[PDB]
């Protein structure tokens, strides 16, 4: 419950949140993902009447999460489940 | 037992951090997807008008 | 220097400012952060590096608060519009419209971009757009011709 606020505000001041967003971003633009992301939006947009910014996003979000390769998804969770590992007591 | 518990704690945990820092970098590939396209719609837009007008 | 901008913004113009603005504006407060002001500018078709931007929130700020006001963006943006290169403007207009990417703007381009304007249209007066400044002889637009229509003024 409140072991998480402890852990999440370790994650920042530590700097390896921004390592593992590092590397999330890095692996999500080799794989091509950003273009899909791009493809995705412009494609609903025209699909669509709304112009409405958080509407618009939440027919991608789905989407867009189904196309991230299981190579990405896998390498970040190892690398978040080995800092949790060294960070939560014994 | 006790590192069962420990073990279910990390999983659960893990899964949401993932599912956080995921979130925010698409809504940040969103955010410059809409930006792009806005700039378009409105060249677009203004070079259709001057054109018709014309 | 509010006055002596939006005598010669076109209201198009102003138009798109404030729309780029309300955009990523997500609180509908009339404020933006960093990350929001930084797509609001990408969206009137402007890359500025960390620093500038980081400068520009630090000059306007009235209030410590680290955000800027949409009266200010008003007015910074506004300068940089007006010092947009018109040519470039035209070309990048014209990559758009041949969305096919054969070097000319068809029948099918124009159509599809009035469809996109919402903009109510006969066929025959699409024909007329095309018509009416086809240099060629060629029934299709190509980027001088498109340069020349948009460069009349």
């Amino acid at each position: 419950a409140q072991l998480k606020s402890q852990i999440q505000q370790y994650l920042v001041e530590s700097g390896n949140y921004e390592l593992i967003s590092n590397e999330l971003k890095a692996r999500l633009l080799q794989e091509g993902w950003v273009d899909k992301v791009k493809d995705l939006t412009k494609s609903e947009m025209n699909i669509n009447e709304s112009t409405n910014f958080t509407q618009i996003l939440s027919t991608v979000e789905p989407k867009a999460l189904e196309m991230v390769s299981d190579s990405t998804r896998e390498t970040v969770l190892k690398q978040i489940r080995e800092f949790l590992e060294e960070i939560v007591d014994t | 037992s006790e590192a069962n518990y420990r073990k279910d704690f990390i999983d659960t945990m893990t899964r949401e951090l993932y599912d956080a820092f995921l979130h925010e970098r698409l809504y940040l590939i969103y955010m410059d997807s809409r930006a792009e396209l806005k700039r378009n719609s409105t060249l677009k837009k203004k070079f259709f008008e001057k054109w018709q007008a014309s | 220097q509010s006055g002596p901008l939006n005598s010669e913004l076109l209201e198009e113009q102003k138009q798109e400012i404030y729309e780029a603005f309300s955009l990523f504006d997500m609180n509908n407060d009339g404020f933006l952060d960093y990350h929001e002001l930084k797509v609001a500018m990408k969206a009137l078709g402007f890359e500025l590096p960390k620093r500038e931007i980081l400068d520009l929130i630090d000059e306007y700020d009235s209030e410590g608060r680290h955000l800027m006001k949409y009266d200010d963006f008003y007015i910074v943006m506004g300068e940089k519009i007006l010092k947009r290169d018109p040519l470039d403007e035209i070309k990048r207009a014209f990559q758009l419209f041949d969305d096919d990417h054969t070097g000319k703007i068809s029948i099918k381009n124009l159509r599809r971009v009035a469809k996109e304007l919402g903009e109510t249209l006969t066929d025959e007066e699409l024909r007329a757009m095309i018509e009416e400044f086809d240099l060629d002889g060629d029934g299709e637009i190509n980027e001088n011709e498109f340069i020349a229509i948009c460069t009349d003024s």
